[PDB]
């Protein structure tokens, strides 16, 4: 009899229609957007939040936003790439591995710019650097891994001990000399 | 348009959040760069031998205890992939789903820097180097010794003699397995560390919920929905109401940014503490009481947790204390300048139905009298408190 | 916008060697605008027959903020005449003519493009030597080939380079007289005149309107080899301009002596936020339209032309409402 | 003011010596550490006992007992430092007497001088 | 009298008659406008 | 502050501030002293 079904925080979540049906009511949902930018080559790709590339198009004409146009996305213009972090536009599946990247996409993923017209960015993954593997013996001996060469190395470290000491002249800051303000 | 004349408030918020996320990523990279070992042993099944630590082994990639810890924690599953289409159907809402609210409210939860498999690889590689940390200056060399050998060397160094360890091998293994086995039935309300894990998850959820809750606030306006006051008033008062809402929401965002900065700054100090704990308790046996665990520290393990690390410190807890009489040292009565003192142990008075005023040696952490020999004594200068013994003259004093 | 095209300078002040965001009336980055071309007329040997114009007089557009115009872009180049497609020639800069008003209606035969009570008019004269602006209420004359007369196609102005564009004396009323043949200037108001020195350099011209009248901009008197636009006039127009139109112009030149007149482009103005880079001499050499794409929004958020590498959250797409749904009742039904 | 034995606190690798200078708003530390490379794998023993007298055993001090391959007597045992591979003869300076264990090697011939 | 001198201002700031030893920032001196400068573009006269 | 003692005088009459008067600065009243931190009034160079 009270057709409108609300939730704890005064949001309509249900409706009893005249047709004799109960309808769940949702809110229209936004598609999150982020830009992967490499500066020293002026290259860019687009990452679409956590969407599955079926809801996105090369024009996104079914959605609307204040930004007037999408990124250029030149002649390559292949289909959207599906990644563990979401749908990406302007990336080429590379199946490479890196030790580190300057722009990590998430969970293991990096955008590798086509550094030496620069090409499209590649979708690489971070690889785990396996330590030296030493196996256990089944005897009264044991295997020992020992260096035969060495080097010295300097680790630099800064430890702050102070901040700049500053006093302000409150009366002058607020009124700057004017007798009326005083 | 009304917000466009507020200038660079939104840009300030965005830049602050971006910097905080960059610092979080850098903290993760630093911590896992200092956690990684340079040499380790492969984790084969049965790793451990007589010591059953199969709950630390990875199921062919996370551990069993890590999976249990993640299962027992009430944490909302974020999307990170096709999580936008999961909320498209969404069924009825599940008690204010804060994962579906990000596409409504206008915030976003970023995926963590590393995968579950990569973090498990780091933790498992750390587990495989525990035994071989090296008895001798063990930073640049790796000895691939069995786990049992390492455990017995750690026990010998806290005051348990080799004779006791050789006699009670199976009993020691069973006692270690009993302690490690009660761990599976431990994740409950009385567990303090588990409660701390849940508190961290709840703090994350509260931070998101505060953002999601202020969108229903009506900051002294006729409605909280902008599209509702738009179709009920006219420009001159529409502007005033929309500006009230704009100012309220901007204040909410500024408060959220400040609290996130405080929390992120606290987490970096916590990560440095975790780094110190990994370097001191997991990669070595610690001689300082209370830092790793209670009792006497022996070995520590670490696994991944929702927002940090979960350490399991195994300690040696003594019971059934007895009182005996002991001497500071023994000197030869014939030659008074020939004296000995115990090494990592005590000189006790025996009562082994034998010669009178006999002296024996016991380890500092377990009562087991043994003969006095050059292996457990050291020569010292005479003192006024040393016992001048005339007969039965233990072999060092001969 | 990366070379500061169609940028009206902030008309209160100046800056030096800085980069700031500024809210004003700029055009859209990448906008194509509307192109307009002027052509010579029909001529048989040594006798101009008639005028060759497009239907610009019928196309009435909205003013609503003002606009900017790019005059003389394709100069010092080889193009073609309009009425002689197989005739190459060097292109010559020409100046546009505008007629703006507050009320529009039909002509004699219901032809669109008639301006009511008061109509501001901006028309160059002297064969590209001066510009004149006036209210000068338009009165359609009744005669052959004239607006209020029979057989009316379109009003247009013209000038004869054989006589009017003479080196010794450029007739500074030829175009005004041509305009006078179609309309009778009645109850006229301020009739100004501004002087233009001939060259073949690309230039810009803008027009806006505020409570202080109609402002006119150009880059000739301050920045000539640049393009930054500065105010140079204000008109006692205080009626709110809602519509405007171009005025066609044909050159009654000899069939054997015809030139190519560069097309000019008109771009509308909008209240946008730009990022402007002022150099040491105070001129704007580059800008960024903050609402063009996501990279532009990044540049404006940091208000710099160099943004560090990274992954940046930007504005999200919002679903468009496909249909509508309503629910309601009657009032009971009437009882017949 | 000291050489620290705890890994990771001063710098990476093995700490040796540190220097400190002033910086705009604090101190700037330069930690010199020892970084090993070119690791090899060898076979080593927990300890060595005399076969004739089984209760006479030794263990290495700050090092390892390795199996030599110096084109010499078979099953020879040498000593090496724990941080750099350089086999040396076994003597009383780099060994310590210990109680026998089941994992120790029972040597019969060539009997390094401590076990003589 | 709080506005008498700098020590008085210190005493009133802490609202006590005993102020601890130290070095205290007080109100600063301001330069006095020596002259005036005017600029315009006028010239209107009457026509006798 | 960080003033070079050429801009300050015993009366500071070319400046203005809300504070009515300066500190007493009795009979000694020698010239302003120039220090690495600034110009000081009421100090004697001691070289201790």
């Amino acid at each position: 009899q009270q057709r409108f079904v609300y939730d704890a925080y005064q949001n309509l979540v249900g409706y009893y229609s005249d047709d004799g049906n109960y309808y769940c009511l949702r809110a229209c949902v936004s598609v999150p957007v982020s830009v992967i930018y490499d500066k020293e080559t002026k290259t860019h790709a687009t990452l679409f939040g956590s969407v599955a590339c079926e809801h996105i198009s090369s024009t996104m004409s079914q959605y609307s936003r204040s930004t007037r146009s999408m990124l250029k996305r030149r002649d390559s213009t292949y289909g959207p790439l599906q990644t563990p972090v979401g749908c990406v536009l302007g990336l080429v599946n590379s199946s490479l591995f890196v030790e580190d990247c300057k722009l990590p996409l998430g969970q293991s993923l990096c955008a590798l710019p086509d550094t030496p017209v620069p090409g499209e960015m590649r979708l690489a993954s971070i690889a785990f650097n396996h330590p030296i593997q030493v196996d256990q013996l089944n005897s009264s001996y044991f295997k020992l891994s020992i260096p035969t060469n060495f080097s010295f190395g300097v680790t630099q470290e800064y430890i702050q001990t102070t901040i700049q000491k500053v006093t302000v002249d409150c009366k002058q800051y607020v009124c700057n000399g004017f007798q009326k303000c005083e | 348009q009304l917000l466009r004349e507020y200038g660079q408030f939104c840009s300030k918020i965005n830049q602050a959040l971006h910097g905080a996320n960059l610092r979080q990523d850098d903290s993760v990279r630093n911590l896992f760069a200092s956690v990684k070992s340079s040499q380790s042993s492969p984790i084969i099944p049965g790793f451990g031998g007589d010591f059953n630590l199969t709950l630390l082994e990875p199921v062919s990639a996370r551990s069993a205890i890590e999976d249990l810890l993640f299962d027992k924690v009430t944490i909302a599953d974020p999307g990170y992939m096709q999580g936008y289409d999961d909320c498209m159907q969404q069924g009825p809402a599940s008690a204010r789903d804060l994962i579906c609210a990000q596409y409504v409210a206008g915030y976003k939860v970023l995926p963590p820097l590393m995968d579950v498999n990569m973090e498990a690889a780091y933790t498992s590689s750390l587990l495989g180097s525990i035994a071989g940390v090296g008895w001798t200056a063990g930073l640049s060399s790796f000895a691939a010794i069995p786990f049992a050998q390492s455990i017995f060397y750690r026990l010998n160094g806290v005051g348990i003699t080799q004779q006791v360890l050789s006699e009670n091998q199976k009993l020691i293994a069973n006692k270690f397995n009993q302690a490690l086995g009660a761990m599976q039935t431990g994740f409950t309300t009385t567990n303090e560390a588990f409660q701390k894990v849940q508190d961290a998850v709840n703090n994350n959820a509260q931070a998101l919920s505060k953002l999601a809750s202020e969108l229903s606030n009506t900051f002294g306006a006729i409605s909280a929905s902008i599209g509702d006051i738009i179709q009920r008033l006219d420009p001159p008062e529409q502007d005033a109401q929309i500006d009230r809402l704009i100012n309220g929401r901007l204040t909410t965002l500024n408060a959220f940014v400040a609290q996130q900065l405080v929390r992120s700054e606290s987490a970096a100090l916590s990560a440095q503490l975790a780094k110190d704990k990994v370097n001191e308790c997991v990669k070595a046996q610690s001689k300082r009481s209370g830092f790793c665990g209670q009792g006497t520290h022996i070995v520590s393990f670490v696994v991944n947790a929702p927002n940090g690390l979960y350490f399991m410190h195994v300690g040696y807890y003594p019971s059934n204390h007895i009182e005996v009489v002991s001497a500071y040292g023994l000197c030869d009565a014939a030659n008074p300048t020939n004296c000995i003192a115990p090494v990592n142990g005590y000189f006790i008075k025996t009562n082994n139905t034998r010669i009178v005023d006999e002296w024996s040696y016991t380890g500092s952490s377990f009562y087991a009298p043994e003969p006095i020999t050059s292996l457990n004594t050291k020569y010292v200068a005479p003192q006024v408190t040393y016992q001048n013994i005339s007969t039965n003259l233990p072999p060092p004093l001969l | 916008v990366s070379k500061a095209d169609g940028i009206i300078y902030p008309q209160g002040r100046t800056y030096s060697n800085i980069t700031i965001t500024y809210q004003g009336l700029f055009p859209y980055q990448g906008d194509h605008g509307d192109m307009y071309v002027y052509s010579a007329g029909h001529a048989t040997g040594t006798t101009p027959q008639k005028l060759f114009v497009a239907n610009y007089s019928q196309d009435v557009k909205q003013f609503a903020n003002g606009f900017v115009v790019r005059i003389g872009a394709a100069a010092n180049s080889t193009g073609t005449v309009i009425i002689s497609p197989s005739t190459s020639a060097t292109i010559r800069k020409i100046y546009p003519a505008f007629m703006l008003g507050s009320s529009v209606g039909n002509f004699s035969d219901g032809k669109m493009g008639r301006f009511f009570n008061h109509t501001l008019v901006l028309l160059p004269d002297g064969c590209g030597t001066l510009l004149r602006a006036f209210y000068c209420i338009l009165e359609p004359r009744s005669g052959n080939h004239c607006p209020a007369g029979n057989s009316y196609t379109s009003f247009a102005t013209y000038h004869t380079p054989a006589t009017d564009c003479s080196d010794g004396n450029y007739n500074r009323n030829a175009s005004l007289n041509s305009f006078k043949e179609y309309f009778n200037l009645r109850n006229c108001t301020f009739m100004y005149t501004y002087n233009i020195t001939e060259d073949e350099i690309l230039e810009w011209f803008g027009i806006t309107q505020t409570a202080q009248g109609v402002h006119l901009f150009s880059s000739r008197y301050v920045d000539l080899y640049g393009g930054n636009m500065f105010q140079f006039a204000t008109l006692p127009v205080y009626d709110t301009i809602k519509y405007y139109s171009i005025i066609p112009h044909s050159i009654r030149s000899i069939q054997s002596d015809r030139k190519a007149w560069a097309a000019f482009y008109v771009y509308k103005l909008q209240p946008l936020t730009f990022l402007l880079d002022f150099s040491v001499d105070g001129y704007i050499r580059r800008a960024i339209d903050c609402g063009f794409n996501d990279l532009s929004q990044l540049h404006c958020s940091y208000e710099s032309f160099d943004v560090e590498s990274g992954v940046y959250s930007v504005s999200s797409f919002e679903a468009k409402p496909s249909g509508s749904v309503v629910e309601q009742a009657e009032g009971v039904e009437c009882d017949f």
